[PDB]
């Protein structure tokens, strides 16, 4: 059991990585910068998940 | 308005240990029940902490400051009454002041031309009074970056009780141009113990402030020579970046820490995330 | 068999925007028009707090001639609201007007201002030869030509230090390789383009580590309760179902992540309520047939 929920919380807390970019939330991101410029910082977020 | 004075019972510095003082909360942000891993600038555990009396004997020398400094002082009637942070603290360069009155501290960040043996003239007087005629601070003060007036509270400022009860603790980081003050008060009935066991310490102000201290020295009430001042003492400790395991409790007030530099084992609990290891 | 299809959500009904109280507006203007402009080597600095700033005023207007934001963009920048605004106002030549940016090189850039990487403001910069040039020259304005060491971003050198170019001792008020750490600038109506001096602004910010004082269009709604709801509370969009809670913060608590890095229960501006935050419900649905050559 331990083994498994050791697994979920890595992947949890994953989601709170920069993996390179300038923020790790997804609205912030989005509601901060305009259309163009969005998508060179959300792959960064997207391939590191 | 400048008097010199030396009535002090010089005396060598006398040291203790800074068993588990002088946790603060890092962010205004809420957890509850979680273990939160953060590094920042602390009080490492277990060091030497200078030590200074305060009567006959008067302790007040000038004291450097760096990476912010952790001031706690046990006291009977609070004979302390400000502090002074600077770089020269002659007119030349901001200086940083803050007197707290009986009625109400206030934040003067103004250059200030100080005196060389600068405090409180607080007047003596044996007759049910303490009359101030004796401003004994500052001489000129030609500019002002900042003014402001806090809370008015009037906290005690008589009494000989055996025990002292009042006990204040402060911190001061000067980070990114922000001065910060976490502060914390417990009544004690021990007698001399820099006291064993733990504390939390929450924000009061943060402060723009953008100057540059290295230096500071207290200040407090007082004639030049001679006055009637009870027991007073004050520790000094120099504070350094660390790491910690903050254990929060479900109210949301921080429980218990632990070091991850202090000793292997110590080092483990860091790595494991847990308070407790099995063999 | 049983197939796993489509996964479906609740869908959001309305919006919420309670933002803080309003204020009175900025005086930026007064400092975008100032009586006089400090010179590059002593920035004028300025704090913005306790004000409703509307960015479209000072956008829209063609008072300006070159506009650039870094961290955000300009046409939405009315939306976010900031813990802090630094409205740092110097002249300099325009020749030098691409040192302004962070991680350039250049002795502006190198030796008397300095920039982060992750300079999260915008800058402005204005053409101001009519007033700012001296038919006989500006030479209000100096610069550090030389320092010893490059310095930090946002780090004011003030020194009038006689320069030490070698080794040897540097002596009296002038010496061998010794120099005025300043040289004043030259400004005159005959230069041309680059040569013409500037009113440069930059105003950087910082991120909700205290609550934020400055916003713009408000249009604080309601607390609308249990109904799946797009709240924007101060800047931190999100959906859910707002719920009242036995919580409790100290009087220095809101954005309880409360397990790893979820906005869960925050208070609200407007009034001081500790509310709660709960996404609004999810499952993934199913759907369970016989053969389709049997029945349908
Ligand atoms: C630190 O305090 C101990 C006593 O607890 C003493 O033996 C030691 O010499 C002190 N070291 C310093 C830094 O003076
Ligand atoms: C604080 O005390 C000093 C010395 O008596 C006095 O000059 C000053 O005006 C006082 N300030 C306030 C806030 O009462
Ligand atoms: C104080 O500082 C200001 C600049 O901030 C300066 O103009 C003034 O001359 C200084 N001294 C006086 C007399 O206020
Ligand atoms: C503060 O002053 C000290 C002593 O003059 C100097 O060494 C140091 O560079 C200064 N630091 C800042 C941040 O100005
Ligand atoms: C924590 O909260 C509970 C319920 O309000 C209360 O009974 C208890 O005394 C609190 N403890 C602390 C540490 O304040
Ligand atoms: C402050 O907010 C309250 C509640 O929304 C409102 O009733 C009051 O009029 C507001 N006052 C100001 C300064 O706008
Ligand atoms: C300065 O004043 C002029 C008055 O015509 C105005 O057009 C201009 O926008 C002002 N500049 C700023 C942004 O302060
Ligand atoms: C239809 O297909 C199922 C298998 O999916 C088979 O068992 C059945 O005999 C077939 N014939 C009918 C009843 O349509």
């Amino acid at each position: 059991v331990n083994q498994n929920a050791q697994a979920l919380n890595t992947l949890v807390k994953q989601l709170s990585s920069n993996f390179g970019a300038i923020s790790s939330v997804l609205n912030d991101i989005l509601a901060r910068l305009d259309k163009v410029e969005a998508e060179v910082q959300i792959d960064r977020l997207i391939t590191g998940r | 308005q400048c008097v010199n004075l030396t009535t002090r019972t010089q005396l060598p510095p006398a040291y203790t240990n800074s068993f588990t003082r002088g946790v603060y909360y890092p962010d205004k942000v809420f957890r509850s029940s979680v273990l939160h891993s953060t590094q920042d600038l602390f009080l490492p555990f277990f060091s030497n902490v200078t030590w200074f009396h305060a009567i006959k004997r008067f302790d007040n020398p000038v004291l450097p400051f760096n990476d912010g400094v952790y001031f706690a002082s046990t006291e009977k009637s609070n004979i302390i009454r400000g502090w002074i942070f600077g770089t020269t603290l002659d007119s030349k360069t901001q200086s940083l002041l803050i007197v707290n009155n009986a009625t109400n501290v206030v934040i003067k960040v103004c250059e200030f031309q100080f005196c060389n043996d600068p405090f409180l003239g607080v007047y003596h007087k044996n007759n049910k009074s303490w009359m101030e005629s004796e401003f004994r601070v500052y001489s000129s003060a030609n500019n002002c970056t900042f003014e402001y007036v806090s809370q008015p509270f009037l906290m005690d400022l008589e009494g000989k009780q055996g025990n002292f009860k009042n006990l204040r603790e402060f911190v001061f980081k000067n980070i990114d141009g922000y001065f910060k003050i976490y502060s914390k008060h417990t009544p004690i009935n021990l007698v001399r113990d820099l006291p064993q066991g733990f504390s939390a310490l929450e924000p009061l102000v943060d402060l723009p402030i953008g100057i540059n201290i290295t230096r500071f020295q207290t200040l407090l009430a007082l004639s030049s020579s001679g006055w009637t001042a009870g027991a007073a003492a004050y520790y000094v400790g120099y504070l350094q970046p660390r790491t910690f395991l903050l254990k929060y409790n479900e109210n949301g007030t921080i429980t218990d820490a632990v070091d991850c530099a202090l000793d292997p084992l110590s080092e483990t609990k860091c790595t494991l995330k847990s308070f407790t290891v099995e063999k | 068999g049983i197939y796993q299809t489509s996964n479906f959500r609740v869908q959001p009904t309305e919006s919420i925007v309670r933002f803080p109280n309003i204020t009175n507006l900025c005086p930026f203007g007064e400092v975008f028009n100032a009586t006089r402009f400090a010179s590059v080597y002593a920035w004028n600095r300025k704090r913005i707090s306790n004000c409703v700033a509307d960015y479209s005023v000072l956008y829209n207007s063609a008072s300006f001639s070159t506009f650039k934001c870094y961290g955000v963009s300009p046409t939405k920048l009315n939306d976010l609201c900031f813990t802090n605004v630094y409205a740092d106002s110097f002249v300099i030549r325009g020749d030098e007007v691409r040192q302004i940016a962070p991680g350039q090189t250049g002795k502006i850039a190198d030796y008397n201002y300095k920039l982060p990487d992750d300079f999260t403001g915008c800058v402005i910069a204005w053409n101001s030869n009519n007033l700012d040039s001296k038919v006989g020259g500006n030479y209000n304005y100096l610069y550090r030509l030389f320092r010893k060491s490059n310095l930090k971003p946002f780090e004011r050198d003030i020194s009038t230090e006689i320069y030490q170019a070698g080794s040897t001792p540097c002596n009296g008020v002038e010496g061998f390789n010794c120099y005025f750490p300043l040289q004043s600038y030259g400004f005159q109506p005959t230069y041309g383009v680059g040569y013409q001096p500037y009113r440069v602004v930059v105003l950087s910010f910082e991120l909700l580590h205290a609550p934020a004082t400055v916003c713009g269009p408000k249009k604080s709604t309601n607390l609308v309760k249990n109904k799946c709801v797009n709240f924007n509370f101060n800047g931190l969009t999100g959906t859910g179902v707002l719920t009242e809670s036995n919580k409790k913060f100290l009087p220095f608590q809101q954005f309880g992540r409360d397990i790893d890095d979820t906005t869960d229960a925050v208070r609200d501006p407007q009034t001081l309520e500790i509310l709660d935050i709960t996404p609004c419900s999810f499952g993934g649905v199913s759907v369970i047939t016989p053969g389709t050559n049997t029945s349908n």
